[PDB]
RNA sequence: AGCAGAGUGGCGCAGCGGAAGCGUGCUGGGCCCAUAACCCAGAGGUCGAUGGAUCGAAACCAUCCUCUGCUACCA
RNA sequence: CGCAAGACGGACCAGAGCGAAAGCAUUUGCCAAGAAUGUUUUCAUUAAUCAAGAACGAAAGUCGGAGGUUCGAAGACGAUCAGAUACCGUCGUAGUUCCGACCAUAAACGAUGCCGACUGGCGAUGCGGCGGCGUUAUUCCCAUGACCCGCCGGGCAGCUUCCGGGAAACCAAAGUCUUUGGGUUCCGGGGGGAGUAUGGUUGCAAAGCUGAAACUUAAAGGAAUUGACGGAAGGGCACCACC
RNA sequence: CCCCAUGAACGAGGAAUUCCCAGUAAGUGCGGGUCAUAAGCUUGCGUUGAUUAAGUCCCUGCCCUUUGUACACACCGCCCG
């Protein structure tokens, strides 16, 4: 939306997720915040410790 | 309505509690600006005014919510008048739970002046000293007599003391807490509460006695 | 990846050890060629292998005693432990009293030596 | 937009009106008394599709532009009063109850109290559906 | 439900007899 | 034959009770056949305490707790999967299991 | 005769200011172990005549004829 | 924010209680009734089970009045489907509620007659009585309530096993049965035809009770075991599966 | 089999569907087989050599346990008006 471009890390990999096991739970750091702490959904093959491209951090993971 | 900015033809107001509560300054409302079809004081009285316990003593618990009806407007202040207390939700659901008998009862009750009022009380049993039993049911006989034994002590301190002092013993909670100790003997009982009180009737305006409280 | 080991090995791994426990070291190479001269193994591979899990066990017996075979020296430590141990050689230190009802008993025959008296309160859990 | 003439050290308290389940969420911010009120925002009117109305970030987009008319007015503070749809029905949140808190409380507006208020019988008439209720 | 509906068949066919019958005279 | 020993999951001595309905089959069934369980929650849920919490104009406050009884039924039971399938020597324990 | 419709490109109904429109059928393919249901694929071509605007005319608009629908008479 | 109408008694509410069964949860009072226990009171066999006959008897339905919020057969629509008189959504009559008469049926199921005797163990729960080393509540009290421990009755239930029984499932009763007999009522005879035919009787109606045969057929049915199957549940696996 | 002449469809393909994870896919040639004459086939071999994944039970199917069954010619089963 109208937040400008975020960006934040993992700190752990959780495990996979979705119906093929096509998405991944991950949890990241907000790089900006070191308490701070979101879960999200991630599509791409990830190890840990690289950094993401966040539009917002609005949106959160519960679920496939 | 749908008049071009609607939020700067309204007029800010105050509003002000008696002189019984440490914090006066109970909030802010608005209503439109006066008009010769509808005046801002008939638009403005007949409120309720939900308040807790905790943001006007500022020493103590943050249940007992009272409600306040706005009777007279007095130059950009509005002046309030007990309207009948209430309860939390949660607090009065986290009290009934399984292994318990629940005790209720009612009275209607005049004041010394003209107010009228009809309190609801609980109790609930205690869960003993040092049971190994699950249970804490208590027979039909007992219960009977700690609803009797209620309504005797709420009607007493009621009937008698004029409408201030029944406020000042309900705050503490001096009502209740001698429920708890008339009745220990026939069941030791832990909690008594009083969830809803609801002012039923109420006599004239009477501006004398009116700003006694906000003196 | 997989590759857990098979029972033939696990079998006569056990038994290697416990009839030639002095000749082993806790090197591969060495625990190998020990294997080939006190018995022969039909292949080289299956050989490779019986050594490696050798050592592996040789590593694990040089601590607390293992649960599926036997040397010599636990089986001393054993006896070592199951003649005496160190915390008494008195019984059991020699005076214990006891409180009443277990001496109501002793009085209805013929003892009345060596007692206390503590009479604690009722009851249970209270 | 006219405020009142201090705010500076104290805050002015509304009060919130979630409203929760499905099909549907309104936010509806009040006065005190709950006498008058501003704006009013469904996440029927953030997105249309008839099936996102209960929707977590439809929720959120709601309470995202609420909070905005709030503090330009001089409403800096809420306290929350829930309403589950209650009546003999559901008498449970919907899934945009948790949303619009975490999406208004971080947009910049505080956040005093929050408590349950829900409608619940003392056992009142019977419900639809029928003996067998629905099924499929 | 089966055998509650063998039993109502017939009986709304019992009822017709007994009218076709009273009918009859 | 049978395949229970109390035929429902209490009705002993009793000739009959009020019928209560399921929350989300809509159905009816008995109070005493009905699947009873309590609920208990935090009102903001775990995830987003942290980012409430702060933005307090208190210093302190413990947060309200969510109380709902439900009563489901039989198959809106099996469903929602808050019960399964046990083997045969297996359906005789009362206990629930721990958490 | 007043009003209305049409004068096939498989069928039947005839859709509109972009050369088959709609519904249906036939034939073939797909799915399935198989059938139904479901999903796709077709086909020589001023569409009665005489004209005008037009890039073009069953279809944009006229002048004529014929067949029918409703109404109805000259004969 | 206030008012009106009708309906309804949540959470608390439980392998808890009461009632012959059907059934029975807001307060307080009145009216009559009953079980269990206590008793060195009374009567002295007054009993048990039952053709005839009698009372009560869910829901729906019928007749006459009142009422009609809510839900809702019927009915009218909207979808889903090749079809869809259905499941699902909207509306909605009878009915749902109360008063006075009818109707007598249900998986009215513990699918298990009533009364009596004898035969294992163990821990609980509701009610009464009895005893107590213990704490607590009030006037310091006693009398008493609350909690603790044990004992005696009868009541709803549970756990445990080479009591014994049963085809097995299971059951301290479905046990004490070829070693067959405590008392007594009701009822059953392969599967269909059929709760039909017919006559009797009751009912305003709807129907209830009582109840055959001709003919047809070698299986119908119960419990348990092994497989296969499941738009059942929990694990695991494959580029002849998917991403 | 060779030489000259003739010069079509076809300008990236519907509904669907196959196969493949490292010297692997794909491109490209060669030997053997049948053979008097003759591979667009099959079986082996070299040469050039990627992209994408490091997973999952969604579809299709398979293994193990538990559960239900009027099925055992075994759901492509059985059975009603």
């Amino acid at each position: 939306r109208v937040q400008p471009i975020k960006l934040a890390r993992v700190t752990k990999v959780l495990g996979r997720t979705g119906s093929q096991g096509q998405c991944t739970q991950v949890r990241v750091e907000f790089m900006d915040d070191t308490s701070r702490s979101i879960i999200r959904n991630v599509k791409g093959p990830v190890r840990e410790g690289d950094v993401l491209t966040l539009l917002e951090s609005e949106r959160e993971a519960r679920r496939l | 309505k749908k008049v071009v900015d609607p939020f700067s033809k309204k007029d800010w107001y105050d509003v002000k509690a008696p002189a019984m509560f440490n914090i006066r300054n109970i909030g802010k409302t608005l209503v439109t600006r006066t008009q010769g079809t509808k005046i801002a004081s008939d638009g403005l009285k007949g409120r309720v005014f939900e308040v807790s316990l905790a943001d006007l003593q500022n020493d103590e618990v943050a249940f007992r919510k009272f409600k306040l009806i706005t009777e007279d407007v007095q130059g950009k202040n509005c002046l309030t008048n007990f309207h009948g207390m209430d309860l939390t939700r949660d607090k009065m659901c986290s009290m009934v739970k399984k292994w318990q008998t629940m005790i209720e009862a009612h009275v209607d009750v005049k004041t010394t002046d003209g107010y009228l009022l009809h309190l609801f009380c609980v109790g609930f049993t205690k869960k003993c000293n040092n049971q190994i039993r699950k249970t804490s049911y208590a027979q039909h006989q007992q219960v009977r007599q700690i609803r009797k034994k209620m309504m005797e002590i709420m009607t007493r301190e009621v009937q008698t003391n004029d409408l201030k002092e029944v406020v000042n013993k309900l705050i503490p909670d001096s009502i209740g807490k001698d429920i708890e100790k008339a009745c220990q003997s026939i069941y030791p009982l832990h909690d008594v509460f009083v969830r809803k009180v609801k002012m039923l009737k109420k006599p004239k305006f009477e501006l004398g006695k009116l700003m006694e409280l906000h003196g | 990846m997989g590759r857990v080991r098979t029972k033939t090995v696990k079998k006569a791994a056990r038994v290697i050890i416990e009839k030639y426990y002095t000749r082993l070291g806790n090197d591969f190479h060495t625990n190998k060629r020990v294997c080939e001269e006190i018995a022969i193994i039909p292949s080289k591979k299956l050989r490779n292998k019986i050594a490696g899990y050798v050592t592996h066990l040789m590593k694990r017996i040089q601590r607390g005693p293992v649960r599926g075979i036997s040397i010599k020296l636990q089986e001393e430590e054993r006896e070592r432990r199951d003649n005496y141990v160190p915390e008494v050689s008195a019984l059991d230190q020699e005076i214990i009293e006891v409180d009443p009802d277990t001496k109501e008993m002793l009085k209805l025959l013929d003892f009345g030596s060596l007692s206390n008296l503590q009479v604690t309160q009722p009851t249970v859990g209270m | 937009s006219l405020g009142p003439q201090v705010a500076e050290g104290e805050n002015v308290f509304g009060v919130c009106h979630i409203f929760a389940s499905f099909n549907d969420t309104f936010v509806h911010v009040t006065d005190l008394s709950g006498k008058e009120t501003i704006c009013r925002v469904t996440g029927g009117m953030k997105v249309k599709a008839d099936r996102d109305e209960s929707s977590p970030y439809a929720a959120m987009l709601a309470a995202q532009d609420v909070a905005q008319r709030c503090k330009e007015l001089g409403i800096t503070a809420l306290h929350i009063k829930l309403r589950a749809t209650g009546g003999n029905r559901t008498k449970t949140p919907g899934p945009g109850a948790q949303s619009a808190l975490r999406a208004l409380a971080r947009s910049g507006m505080k956040i005093g109290r929050i408590e349950d208020v829900t409608p619940i019988p003392s056992d009142s008439t019977r419900r639809k559906g029928g003996r067998r209720g629905r099924r499929l | 439900m089966r055998a509650k509906w063998r039993k109502k068949r017939m009986r709304r066919l019992k009822r017709k007899r007994r009218k076709m019958r009273q009918r009859s005279k | 034959t049978k395949k229970r020993r109390n035929n429902g999951r209490a009705k002993k001595g009793r000739g009959h009770v009020q019928p209560i309905r399921c929350t989300n089959c809509a159905c009816c069934v008995p109070k005493d056949k009905a699947i009873k369980k309590f609920v208990i929650r935090n009102i903001v849920e775990a995830a987003a305490v942290r980012d409430i919490s702060e933005v307090s104009v208190f210093d302190a406050y413990v947060l309200p707790k969510l109380y709902v009884k439900l009563h489901y039924c039989v198959s809106c039971a099996i469903h929602s999967k808050v019960v399964r399938n046990r083997s045969r020597e297996a359906r005789k324990d009362r206990t629930p299991p721990p958490r």
